[PDB]
């Protein structure tokens, strides 16, 4: 069903302004078939938030409490 | 709730549905239907008053409308249609 | 629903039907029961009759001195088991001259059953068993479903309602391994009473005793040979 | 369902429920089993004149000391009866002596379900060691004793009516009239001796026929 | 109907049964190819192994059927495991009737008359397995040779059975057209590249499984880990 | 499973045997007719396509024994076998008595294993009837006509094939007994063969015939070739032609 | 919506002779001459008028108040003062009818005027002649008699009595306090049953007649089989008590197929509605249901049961002299010959039925008119032989 | 399915066997096992539900012992597990007597794998409704342990569960660091997990099945002794 | 049941089936020449993965017994096998008659454990057979489940209809010599899609030396000039 979504590649990408994001849990077992070129390709790397991250969001989470 | 059954008639059973029924047509009781009540074995209500039927057509078949001394003709006809229910 | 038609077909939903509906078979059957003691091993089984005119029918088969069996169940596929399971311990009995323990035979009876479960066009044995023996670690009591898995037990009642004589020998098992003879028949037969309706009690012509001990041989008591045990009931029907 | 051997849904499998029904199109007979012998009666049921009431027989005796009554298909009836006389003809031959009823009942029972089910249902009686002797064997491979059984079509009316006519204490001669008087009572014709046959059981003599045509003795009182 | 349930010939002219055999093959998720070379026949399948509580020295797909020929099978594996006994019992017994070593083409024929025989008659059904045997043959240079669970055998240079076998077949094909000949580097390193191009995750040395027949080393050699990584190493060069 | 169909109807009728009898009557065309000094099987060849050789020499009249000929009108794939069981049951009577297999037993025979065919088992029953022409020595010239339902009868002028009504009722009108000769049975033959062939002025290739004929203490069963089957042909159309302008 | 139809017509079928002779001759005389003069009676009362009263009232104040428009619509429910109709495309009216009201005739789902503008109903169509739905009571008391069926006498007394029983005594057995509905299971060969409908005409000369043949196996999920005939001898008792003859669906459609379950839904429903209205402590009514069939063995036990259906009778195949009076009616009426050639025909035949008879009569008369027309044609007195062969009686291959 | 799942025979549209893929799901719904190959031998184990107290002592257990270094353990229809337990001592039994000396697990696993194939593969017979895991050790081959599903084929494990939660098991199975550590802690690993499945969160008490083979007991597949494995199932409670 | 079975009244569907399968797609013409019979067919492997020295299609059954044949070559393989079998038994039991052509009517005969028992399921393949051990030729189609026909041209592909009208229409006829494998390669090219060439086209000739599947140098120089 992926491989679906991967031959629509042609579905006029010069003409359609349409991208997919795809939203794994885990990209272990993402069927490395996938990520070849002219694939989905590109993967940025997200973990669980750093000391730095955890404390602006902290802070953002914190910015409607007005206490 | 009270969820209840029947449909079991024993011998005491039939034989009260034997008297409601013979209360009915132009029998009465000095008939043995307690014989024919123990020769049915869980013969429902429903066959009781069927026989009953039976034993009313049998006696207008006969002619007599009298049926509180037509016993004998009464247990005749009761036992030869248990016999046809039972194997006709 | 297709799936229960046959033995050998399975169902999709887990187990397959048929052998589901065999243990009805033996489920739609006069009650027994048969519990193990210190020494001994009983089987008292409920003799269903046809009619007062006819005999109360034949339960606690006989197999050999020291092997006593119980049927519940469809009656023609159990004399059959009771030809094989007579033949095999006598087979033992000629080869090394020793009564054939109870638990070999009864693991015999199971692959024997066992191939009929899968075997195409055979209906398997739908005959419940309490086979009541005394091999050299005293009694045993073991129940043989058509399901082919045999079971051990300390008290094991099949039949119809036999879920009651279940009941009152697990609350009643604790004490059963020190009982004399006598007292462990009447636990039995206070089981098998409490199986039946209310309005059936207990008579010397409607009950069968079956009693294998270290040293008695397996003997099946019945009318005058039960009233001594009958006596002391405590009928609480 | 419709497959001999496979199991129904509910408790017991079919097809042998079906054979056993097979007495209620078969003929009605009656035994009865008393201190002083076992009465065997039965009625023939010739459907033309012309047929030999001597070839019409649902009694037969499998031996000097058995006697047999058949109620359903007389086909099956007869392998079953000849596999009955082999049996007790192997068992004299190897043990020079006379094989009790029990023992040829339960030979009988095991050879009914080994072939579609057989669809009859037996009366044996004889002497034995232990006094006369009656057993009821049905199309199910199943054998009760019995002391006073019926069997055929009407087997339920005959055998309440038998429950209630029997006690425990009779003779032969008050069996027989009351096996008679019963059949008559079945039956839709009267008990004429071209149409009923009687069997005497006797633990000194042989099983023979009801004196041919000379039993009129025995209904002319019923 | 029953012309899709057993194996009958369909009112169209078509065996539905075989059809949906070979589709069994592509069930199960695995791939494997065969390239026969200019002097030695290699082929390597991917070893699907999940979870590490398994046996990875027992996972494999291919084996030895004698000591010349070597096997990939594809499909369920206990159907797999049934032909190769049934091969290597068959070898063996060539072997024994005739002194010279079974050819693997006449090793082939038998194994499809045996697949041929089950998709005759009706009691029993094709074996959902599709084998791929290769070995060294002498006059005949390298041999390789595929046996379906229809009976057709046939299969040469560049052959691939599993899930993703088109493709496998499609880039042989290409390359094999490519009219220049393999030696003991390029028939591997063709092999190696034609399944990474089919299943792209570059083939770490651990999740194949490679067999090689070459001429002047005969035997079914089942390459090590070390084997592999370097001819990976070289490859990937 | 699946279970074949050996058994009876309702009515008590066992229906596949007489559709597999009618079907015999549909497809192939043989009739046997009995003389004196002479018995005689013509035989409707169904596909002349030119592209075929004719080496085999004989399809549907098949030699069988010595002193008989068959001529077979059900399903080849049966035919074959039947012929060749024939052929063992007469050659092994012709064994256990060193004498010639009369006619009705040989045909005894066929038919108890075609009763056999359609009575026991889930087998089919044989789609095929046939005819035989033989002689012996207890009866002479005989001819027979089994069906698939096992029930042989003793003919002496039958046909079984397509319109086999239409032949039977052109010999049942054209028959004479006891003036019938070798040579008047063959007219007879090709002219009701003319009949229930649509194409009148039929080729000499789309009918076989084979005659047996008693010569001095010696049975010979001669297939009509070419040139004399054409002979008799042209014969035939000598006579319808006096006949019809005669009038 | 349908009580009765107007019978005004079947002029007195009793023309003794049937053949041209002068008392029939005089009969249709003395009918005619009674047409003539009832016709010339009404038109005279109807032209010498009794008395000329204004626009008879009906123009003074009805009619013009109907109006000239009108529409149709069917008349739903009813109260005490309006009424409420719902006429065409699904319009509902509540009015109060005054103009020609006859609440009788009116009825709900009846055919009612609107007199347009001021929407009231001014009339009602009581003619409609739209009941068409389920239609079983058209052949209702069908005109055959006794008559018409011969050398059944042991079957006709039987049947009668059993039908007779009702009617005739009933304050027999309601002494006796039973009002058994048994019907009559009849038996009978294949070559019969219409018959089981000729001798079902002895008891269609009294009330009406209904039939329910080859039906269906109800695969409907409603059912409604013997539900529906329970509601149309309810009708039945609305009307003269009529009978319901289900010949061969007693058969078929209450079949004693052996199965139990997964049986087509008959099983569960057909023989248990069957049962339902067989029980008189059910359903009332003098309706008397008559079980007819060829197949005696695939009674069901609920249908075997003569505790809830009585009175079985058997139909025998016809004797010498029933296959004589049976032909002596089905040739009456054409003059087979004059020298009655009536026992030869007859005195060897067995297993002759009376549709065989019928059949061969009337292809008798078939010959004779193709060509040997020649009236009471001599050859009949063989031809009556010649088309009782004509083959035709059974046909299986040889099997023998 | 609906059509095509009626015998083994009939292949899937698909090209599938659902015979066995519901033959599968009694296993999946019977009781559940583990087994664990321990540095110098295998270990297994298995709860038992009691499902009546009116039995005596664990009987009809599951585990078996197929040779005198062999056991199995097995789960799923138990009836047919016990046929085809005395199947695979009938096949040691012949190895012994023809080959001599004692029967190499793997040989033994594949053999009643294809036996078991054998039963799955024709129309008439049906295939075998249990799962089940062949352990031995032998100082030459060490510990081997093979499971065997009721359609499949042997594969080497080193530690395997099966039953009514495989990956319950098997995910603290492999959060267990085996390959080094001794057959003893090993016991009371195995005892650990199966307390830690379900054992009366929705069933009655269970019994604690556990078997030996190992260096530790010169081969020579046994039972361990209850009576001091009882404090390995008590540490299992903690 | 366990045999060719599944005859209706007047049809035997489950053998109408098999020759509806048996229309395949390999034509496979035979010729009777004077001489000896051709039997050419059509390999036309799918892509060049596969071999076409590897697998034939053309097999000698014996010395002068050539066979060819038509769709489902599983069966045709164990068809001719038994065919094998069957005439090295013949020839066991009469020793050394050098039977051919006295043995292909025998052999074609023979050819009853071919479909008159079918094995549950029939034999999806007919086959075409020659021999030369007669002073004479044979040309034989035993079918799914008919017998021998003695043909003298004929086809059993897709389009063997055809085939057989081009056979006929290029008069197959009597005098034609040997080489009239030349109008046999012209039959298969009306039922041919593609550039035959030698591994493409497999044919055996059988004449009175003998049989000989003729290899793709001769395959190619026939093709040649064409
Ligand atoms: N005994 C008879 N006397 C007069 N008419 C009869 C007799 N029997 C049948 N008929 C007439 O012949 C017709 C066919 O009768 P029947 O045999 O009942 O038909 P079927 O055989 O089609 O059921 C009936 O409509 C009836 O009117």
């Amino acid at each position: 069903t992926l491989m679906e979504l991967l031959n629509q590649m042609d579905g006029f990408d010069t003409l359609h302004r349409v991208k997919m994001i795809m939203a794994t849990n885990r990209p272990d077992t993402l069927d490395p078939a996938l990520l070849r070129p002219g694939r989905l390709d590109r993967k940025i790397h997200i973990d669980l938030p750093n000391e730095q991250a955890r404390l602006d969001i902290l802070k953002i989470h914190a910015g409607p409490i007005t206490k | 709730d009270r969820k209840i059954e029947f449909s079991l008639p024993d011998l005491e059973g039939r034989t009260h549905i034997f008297k409601i029924h013979a209360r009915s047509m132009s029998v009465e009781r000095d008939i043995r239907f307690e014989l024919l009540a123990r020769l049915c074995p869980n013969s429902t209500g429903a066959e009781i008053r069927s026989v009953c039927t039976e034993a009313g057509m049998f006696a207008i078949r006969a002619r007599r409308k009298i049926a509180t001394e037509k016993d004998f003709l009464e247990a005749v006809n009761k036992v030869i249609k248990s016999y046809a229910k039972f194997s006709a | 629903n297709q799936y229960d038609n046959d033995v050998t077909v399975w169902s999709p939903q887990g187990r397959i039907h048929q052998i589901e509906y065999a243990m009805e078979a033996v489920k739609q059957g006069s009650a027994t029961v048969g519990l193990k003691s210190k020494t001994h091993a009983v089987l008292v089984a409920l003799k269903r009759a046809q009619s007062e005119l006819a005999a109360h029918q034949k339960k606690i088969l006989h197999v050999d001195n020291h092997i006593g069996i119980s049927i519940a169940g469809l009656t023609a596929d159990a004399r059959l088991l009771c030809n094989f399971m007579r033949q095999e311990c006598l087979d033992s009995r000629f080869v090394f001259d020793r009564p054939l323990p109870v638990s070999r035979l009864v693991s015999l009876i199971g692959s024997k059953t066992q191939i009929p479960t899968q075997r195409y066009g055979r209906r398997p044995y739908g005959v419940g068993l309490l086979i009541a023996g005394y091999d050299d670690m005293g009694p045993h009591i073991f129940q043989t479903c058509p399901s082919a898995n045999y079971f051990d037990c300390r008290a094991m009642s099949i039949g119809a309602r036999s879920q009651s004589a279940r009941t009152y020998l697990e609350r009643h098992m604790s004490e059963f391994m020190e009982c004399n003879l006598n007292e462990l028949v009447k636990h039995g037969l206070r089981a098998l009473r409490e199986t039946l309706p209310a309005e059936q009690d207990l008579t010397t012509k409607n009950v069968s005793i079956g009693i294998v001990g270290k040293d008695l041989e397996f003997t099946i008591y019945d009318d005058d040979d039960v009233s001594p045990f009958l006596e002391g009931l405590e009928e609480r029907p | 369902d419709r497959g001999v051997n496979t199991f129904s849904p509910e408790g017991r499998l079919f097809q042998v429920e079906y054979a056993i029904e097979a007495i209620k199109l078969g003929s009605t007979a009656i035994g009865i089993q008393t201190s002083e012998g076992v009465c065997l009666a039965v009625e023939k049921r010739i459907t033309s004149p012309l047929m030999e009431p001597s070839s019409i027989e649902k009694i037969v005796e499998i031996d000097a000391h058995i006697g047999c009554a058949m109620s359903g298909l007389i086909a099956d009836a007869k392998t079953l009866i000849d596999k009955a006389r082999v049996e007790t003809q192997n068992h004299w031959f190897t043990y020079n002596e006379t094989m009790t009823v029990e023992s040829v009942t339960q030979a009988v029972s095991n050879l009914a379900l080994q072939s579609r089910p057989f669809g009859v249902a037996l009366l044996f009686g004889g002497v034995d060691e232990k006094g006369p002797q009656l057993f009821h064997m049905d199309p199910s491979g199943t054998f009760v004793q019995c002391d006073a059984r019926a069997i055929g079509s009407a087997s339920e009316g005959a055998q309440s009516s038998l429950q209630e006519v029997y006690h425990k204490s009779m003779t032969l001669k008050e069996a027989i009239k009351s096996s008679l008087i019963i059949l008559k009572q079945v039956m839709e014709e009267k008990l004429n001796a071209t149409n009923i046959e009687l069997a005497t059981v006797q633990p000194g003599q042989n099983f023979h026929m009801f004196t041919k045509e000379e039993l009129e003795e025995v209904i002319k009182d019923i | 109907g029953f012309d899709r349930h057993i194996t009958i010939f369909s009112p169209e002219g078509r065996l539905y049964q075989v059809e949906y055999a070979f589709k069994a093959i592509n069930q199960g998720g695995l791939t494997s190819v065969a390239v026969r070379g200019k002097d030695c026949a290699v082929i390597v399948t991917q070893k699907k192994v999940p979870d590490k509580l398994l046996d990875s020295s027992t996972v494999t797909h291919l084996f030895k059927i004698t000591e010349n020929i070597g096997c990939v099978m594809t499909g369920m594996t206990a159907d797999s495991r049934s032909q190769v006994q049934r091969a290597r019992y068959e070898a063996a017994n060539w072997k024994y009737k005739y002194g010279y070593e079974i050819p693997v083409d006449m090793l082939c024929k038998r194994i499809a008359d045996i697949s041929q025989v089950y998709t005759q008659n009706a009691e029993m059904r094709p074996l959902g397995c599709c084998m791929i045997l290769i070995g060294i043959d002498e006059e005949q240079g390298p041999q390789v040779y595929k046996c379906d669970p229809a009976g057709y055998y046939c299969g040469f240079k560049a052959t691939a059975a599993g899930v993703k076998q088109t493709e496998s077949t499609s880039f042989l094909e290409k390359k094999v057209k490519k009219k220049f000949d393999w030696t003991f580097e390029q028939t591997v390193e063709t092999a190696i590249t034609c399944l990474s191009t089919v299943l792209s995750i570059d083939f770490k040395p651990s999740e194949i499984e490679v067999g090689v027949v070459t001429v002047e080393n005969p035997k079914f050699r089942i390459l090590t880990e070390a084997e592999i990584d370097a001819h990976l190493v070289a490859l990937a060069e | 499973y699946d279970s074949r169909t050996t058994i009876f109807s309702p009515e008590g009728r066992l229906y596949q045997v007489e559709y597999a009898m009618e079907a015999i009557g549909h497809a192939g065309t043989c009739l046997g007719i009995l003389a004196n000094d002479g018995v005689l099987l013509a035989a409707e060849r169904r596909n002349i396509h030119k592209l075929l050789d004719e080496v085999f020499f004989s399809e549907k009249i098949y030699k069988l024994n010595e002193d008989m000929a068959c001529s077979v009108a059900g399903i080849t794939s049966d035919a074959n076998v039947l012929t060749n069981e024939l052929r063992l049951i007469a050659q092994r009577y012709l064994l256990q008595y060193q004498e010639p297999i009369p006619c009705e037993q040989l045909v005894t025979a066929l038919c108890d294993i075609k009763q056999a065919y359609t009575q026991f088992g889930g087998k089919r029953p044989f789609g095929v009837s046939l005819l035989y022409i033989g002689w012996d020595k207890h009866y002479g010239f005989q001819l027979y006509q089994s069906d698939p339902s096992g029930n042989y009868g003793g003919w002496k002028a039958t046909c079984i094939g397509n319109n086999s009504a239409a032949a039977v009722s052109m010999l049942k009108q054209d028959y004479k007994e006891g003036e019938m000769t070798l040579k008047s049975a063959l007219a007879l033959a090709i002219k009701v063969l003319n009949k229930t062939m649509d194409v009148s002025k039929l080729s000499a290739e789309k009918v076989e015939i084979a005659t047996l004929t008693r010569e001095n203490g010696k049975t010979v069963i001669r297939v009509l070739k070419q040139k004399e089957v054409e002979q008799l042909i042209k014969k035939h159309e000598e006579e319808e032609a006096k006949a019809e302008r005669e009038k | 919506k349908k009580t009765k139809g107007p019978d005004a017509a079947s002029k007195l079928p009793l023309v003794t002779p049937h053949t041209q002779c002068r008392l029939k001759l005089l009969k249709l005389e003395r009918i005619k001459d009674y047409l003539l003069m009832e016709e010339e009676f009404i038109r005279n009362q109807e032209q010498m008028k009794p008395l000329e009263e204004k626009q008879e009232e009906e123009r003074s104040k009805v009619d013009d108040l109907r109006g000239t428009p009108m529409s149709v619509g069917t008349l739903e429910e009813i109260i005490d003062d309006h009424a409420i109709v719902s006429t065409s495309v699904g319009s509902e009216h509540y009015v109060s009818i005054l103009s020609f009201v006859d609440k009788d005739l009116l009825e709900p789902g009846c055919s009612v005027l609107l007199n347009h503008k001021v929407h009231a109903v001014i009339g009602v169509l009581m003619d409609d002649t739209d009941p068409l739905v389920t239609v079983m009571k058209v052949e209702k008391a069908p005109q055959e008699t006794y008559a018409d069926i011969g050398g059944l006498d042991n079957q006709i007394q039987e049947i009668k009595e059993s039908v007779e029983l009702p009617l005739t005594h009933p304050e027999y057995y309601e002494e006796m306090g039973i009002k058994p509905p048994k019907g009559v299971i009849l038996y009978g060969p294949p070559g019969t049953g219409k018959t089981l409908l000729a001798k079902a005409v002895a008891n269609q000369t009294s009330a009406t007649f209904l039939r329910v043949v080859g039906s269906e196996l109800i695969q409907k999920y409603l059912g409604d089989g013997p539900k529906l005939v329970r509601e149309l001898f309810r009708v039945a008792e609305e009307h003269a008590p009529s009978i319901v003859f289900i010949d061969e669906i007693d058969a078929i459609g209450t079949k004693r197929y052996d199965s139990n379950s997964g049986g087509e839904r008959e099983i569960q429903r057909t023989m248990l509605e069957l049962l339902n209205q067989l029980d008189g402590f059910d359903s009332r009514g003098d309706v008397k249901v008559i079980m007819a069939t060829n197949r005696i063995e695939t009674l069901d036990p609920a249908l075997i049961r003569p505790g809830r259906i009585d009175r079985k009778i058997e139909f025998p195949l016809p004797d010498e002299k029933t296959k004589k009076r049976i032909f002596q009616i089905h040739t009456s009426r054409m003059t087979l010959a004059d020298d009655v050639t009536l026992d030869d025909l007859i005195m060897a035949k067995d297993d002759l039925s009376g549709a065989d008879i019928k059949a061969i009569c009337t292809e008798a008369g078939l010959m004779a008119l193709r060509e040997r027309r020649m009236k009471v044609t001599n050859e009949d007195f063989k031809k009556s032989k010649e088309n009782v062969l004509y083959k035709k009686q059974e046909g299986t291959p040889e099997g023998l | 399915g609906t059509g095509y799942d009626l015998s083994a025979s009939t292949f899937s549209p698909d090209g599938r066997v659902f015979q066995v893929e519901y033959a599968m799901k009694a296993v999946e719904n019977s009781s559940t096992a583990i087994g664990i190959r321990c540095k110098d031998g295998v270990v297994f184990g298995v709860e038992k539900l009691v499902l009546s107290k009116l039995y005596e002592e664990g009987s009809n257990k599951r585990l078996f012992n197929v040779d005198r270094h062999v056991g199995m353990a097995v789960a799923g229809l138990l009836a047919d597990a016990r046929s085809l337990a005395d199947i695979a001592r009938e096949e040691a039994s012949n190895f012994r007597s023809n080959f001599g000396y004692n029967i190499p697990l793997k040989h033994l696993a594949d053999r009643v794998a294809m036996y078991v194939h054998a039963y799955t593969l024709y129309s008439a017979v049906r295939p075998f409704g249990c799962s089940f895991m062949l352990g031995s050790y032998s100082v030459n081959d060490g510990a081997q342990l093979y499971m065997i599903d009721p359609s499949g084929v042997s594969y080497g494990y080193w530690g395997c569960a099966i039953g009514k939660a495989r990956q319950a098991a098997k995910t603290e199975i492999e959060k267990l660091q085996m390959k080094e550590m001794t057959c003893r802690d090993i016991v009371k690993e195995v005892a650990k997990i199966i307390y830690i499945v379900h054992d009366e969160v929705k069933d009655k008490a269970f019994e604690l099945e556990l078997s030996w083979v190992g260096e530790l007991t010169n081969g020579r597949h046994e039972i361990v002794p209850k009576d001091i494995r009882e404090e390995a199932e008590k540490y299992a409670k903690e | 049941f366990s045999l060719t079975t599944f005859s209706p009244s007047g049809k035997l569907v489950q053998i109408e089936y098999a020759l509806a399968a048996v229309a395949g797609g390999a034509p496979s013409v035979g010729i009777k020449a004077a001489n000896g019979v051709v039997l050419a067919t059509e390999k036309k492997q799918k892509s060049i993965l596969y071999d076409e020295r590897s697998v034939h299609k053309v097999e000698p059954i014996t010395k002068h017994i050539g066979l060819v044949y038509s769709g489902m070559g599983p069966d045709y393989r164990v068809l001719v096998h038994r065919a094998r079998k069957l005439a090295q038994q013949y020839y066991l039991v009469y020793q050394e008659p050098i039977p051919t052509a006295q043995l292909v009517q025998r052999v074609a005969s023979v050819m009853q454990e071919y479909t008159q028992s079918g094995g549950v399921r029939p034999f999806g393949v007919s086959l075409l057979i020659c021999g030369w051990n007669e002073g004479r030729p044979y040309l034989f189609q035993s079918d799914p489940s008919g017998a021998y026909f003695a043909w003298k041209a004929t086809a059993m592909g897709k389009n063997y209809v055809n085939g057989k009208t081009f056979l006929e229409k290029r008069y197959n006829e009597d005098l034609e010599l040997e080489d009239a494998i030349h109008t046999a390669i012209l039959t298969l090219k009306e039922s041919f899609e593609g550039q035959m060439t030698e591994d493409n086209i497999e044919v055996g000739i059988c004449n009175e030396a003998g049989f000989r599947r003729l290899t793709p140098t001769e395959v190619k120089d026939y093709l040649a000039a064409i």
